[PDB]
């Protein structure tokens, strides 16, 4: 069980890390214009879950973690 | 840690390249429209086989 | 000197005039700068050259490859497209070295497509190669359809000698003496 | 498992349900490696 | 003189003149520098211009792609749209290679187009292909169903010698003699 | 001095200069600065210098490799196209390396792709290799396929002895003498 | 006074004129600047000599590393460049040595590349190794093949003495006399 919270703070801490960039390219294009004010979470929040269906990252991280224990 | 130290100096790569690219062209929004979802849902795809393999 | 064709490159002019040659009419290449070249005929020989562009389907049109239809330029790149300029690279790459054999002048080589085999939970096919040639005159042409038949099979993961098939052929008859000019 | 092949002719009200709207590329995943409990988690 | 068609292309009138010509009436291609090419017929030859004109569909519309359906400059593709792509490229390029073989002037191959097993879990099926093409005279045209057969049937994963149909012909006759003007 | 090509490169007009003279045919090379080589023949020559331009598919077409696919400046890179880029750089340094042999004039080397590689949940298959060569004449050219076999087997993980095939020959014969001005 | 190459490197026009004047034709090595060399030859030598450019496929490419498409010039790079780029600095260093041993001129050394099997729970494979080498007349090459099987062994982690392939030959005959300039 130690072996086992260990990878999955691996595996969870390596989705984490493409949606980090997304976050400052909707950040870094708004403070490029004057909308300074304006939160980021409103625009952010689209695209961080269509690259998740484009990815159809549900069928995914599904079929993967079965082929980790498995075989066919 | 070697898949930890790619992945985690690709992010970084990538904010100095994508956030950094229209700092020094406005110093157009259609042509800049199709290129960040071509690297964002690579890098994404590639981070899964650095994932579950 | 009617005109019949113009605007052509180089690689087309020379086959226009190629294929009017073999059947008794001469031609005539003219360069206009950037405007390409152009084709000239006699005035009776004009009926059977229009005859002939119209039978042989001139000019030709480039030939095609599959990884023209998904450029490197395309910054979104799927696996179904990264499968596909793979392919059309190594059957751009067998048929360039199917031209390096004793007496093989021209080749072709096609393979089986399979792109959606890694999304499925079905195991991939086998892979289907097939081939056309074009060898020398004086050739024991029926013994060298092993040689291809060897080349061609451990060159790729697993194939038989039932999935490979080979048409291959000799050359046509020579064409050396010119046309002549119609006299009148 | 005599009595039990009564309930298995019951469920089949909710197995042509799951799946028509379950893809069958999923559905035969969790069998190779249509039962019962290979089409919830595909559902 | 009357002019019956004006604006063509350089293919299209090549295309006007050889069905003119065949008919026992002669016709005048005039180039106009940007606003293309234009046939003119005398007044004798009118009456009968016109009616080929009517029955054959002159001038010919350019020929059709599939893969021109689905451009490759587009910001999102389908699956449908980049297997439509792939297999519009195959077909071309078959067709391609058909005409160089030994006694074959022009060739058309149709691939059977697959959509919609791709996006729900239902299997694919069999590819089925068909094909024409237009022989050299003087050959013997019943023995060359089964070398186009074999060709086609190793470029694909999974075809059958009941799923491949052929359907070729010989040329026409040769025109080589000139219409002839009008004399009143 | 009719005009056969222009506008080539360098080592293209090597080609069909060498190609024209075996067939007793003289063709001159002239520079032209920026624009290119060209190539001109005598006049009664022509006729029979575009049958054999048509033939052999004159003028050659740049070798193609599986590396100019994917290149090495693109922003983020599969692991498709590293493997990809793996094995063409590593077909590269062995078709170099087989041609330091001892009587090796040219060889060319082909290795069996992965392309499913981790897609599936699958280990990867066996690899298979196939080679050409040309020899210089007067050699046992059936002593000298197991030295290419033994070369090639330990060059990699685990390929067997039946997953190899070496097809090689020996060279044409050698065109030493000028081809001669046609007299007329 | 005619020219076969121009614009060349300086290891390229050393070995063109290296080829030529084994088979009785003398060059020039003509310098022309900062745009590279150029040879040419005489008019009686100029067609033996462009039969030769075809035949040994001269100029020759620049010889090409594994480590040339995976660059160290770049910022972020993948554990499979990083292993691909480590194997190949390996793989000169050991030919580097092979060259200080006594009769040894050129050696060439390949080594298996496994980067797909480091990352998954199967181990890594035993590691191969293949080596060519040339060696001054008048040595007992049937001996000397031990002490290079000794020397590669137990340079790497754990291979075994089948897994290695020595292919080795002695240097072909001395070229001292001065070929001749053609008469007339």
């Amino acid at each position: 069980a130690l072996s086992e919270i260990k990878s999955a703070f691996k595996i969870g801490f390596y989705l984490y890390l493409p949606f980090v960039v997304v976050d400052l390219v909707v950040s870094s294009v708004l403070l490029a214009l004057g909308m300074m004010m304006m939160s980021p979470v409103t625009i952010s929040t689209p695209i961080k879950l269509v690259l998740f269906v484009a990815l159809d990252g549900w069928t995914l991280l599904s079929k993967g973690l079965i082929l980790q224990y498995m075989d066919i | 840690m070697d898949d930890l130290v790619f992945a985690g100096n690709k992010a970084l790569y990538l904010v100095l390249i994508l956030s950094g690219w229209p700092t020094i062209v406005a110093t157009c929004l259609f042509l800049l429209s199709g290129w960040y979802g071509e690297v964002l849902l690579s890098y994404g795809r590639q981070v899964i086989f650095l994932a579950l393999a | 000197d009617k005109d019949l064709l113009k605007g052509l490159d180089q690689e087309q002019a020379n086959e226009v005039i190629a294929v009017l040659q073999m059947h008794n009419i001469e031609a005539n290449k003219i360069d206009s700068g950037k405007l390409g070249y152009s084709i000239t005929v006699a005035e009776p020989d004009f009926t059977a050259a229009v005859y002939w562009i119209k039978t042989y389907q001139l000019p030709p049109r480039p030939r095609v490859e599959i990884a023209q239809m998904f450029p490197a330029d395309s910054l979104v790149s799927s696996p179904r497209a990264e499968k596909a300029r793979l392919y059309s690279a190594i059957e751009q790459r067998l048929e360039q070295s199917l031209q390096t054999m004793e007496g093989v002048l021209s080749a072709r080589v096609h393979i089986s497509y399979d792109i959606d085999a890694g999304e499925n939970g079905r195991p991939p096919k086998p892979v289907h190669l097939s081939a056309l040639a074009v060898y020398e005159r004086g050739s024991p042409l029926a013994h060298q359809i092993s040689d291809i038949k060897r080349f061609l099979k451990n060159s790729f993961a697993d194939v038989d000698y039932d999935n490979i098939s080979v048409v291959l052929s000799e050359r046509s008859d020579a064409q050396l003496q010119a046309p002549g000019t119609p006299v009148k | 498992s005599s009595l039990s092949k009564h309930v298995d002719e019951g469920l089949d009200g909710y197995r042509d349900y799951l799946i028509k709207y379950s893809d069958r590329e999923l559905v035969q995943f969790f069998e190779n490696a249509p039962s019962i409990f290979a089409l919830l988690p595909a559902y």
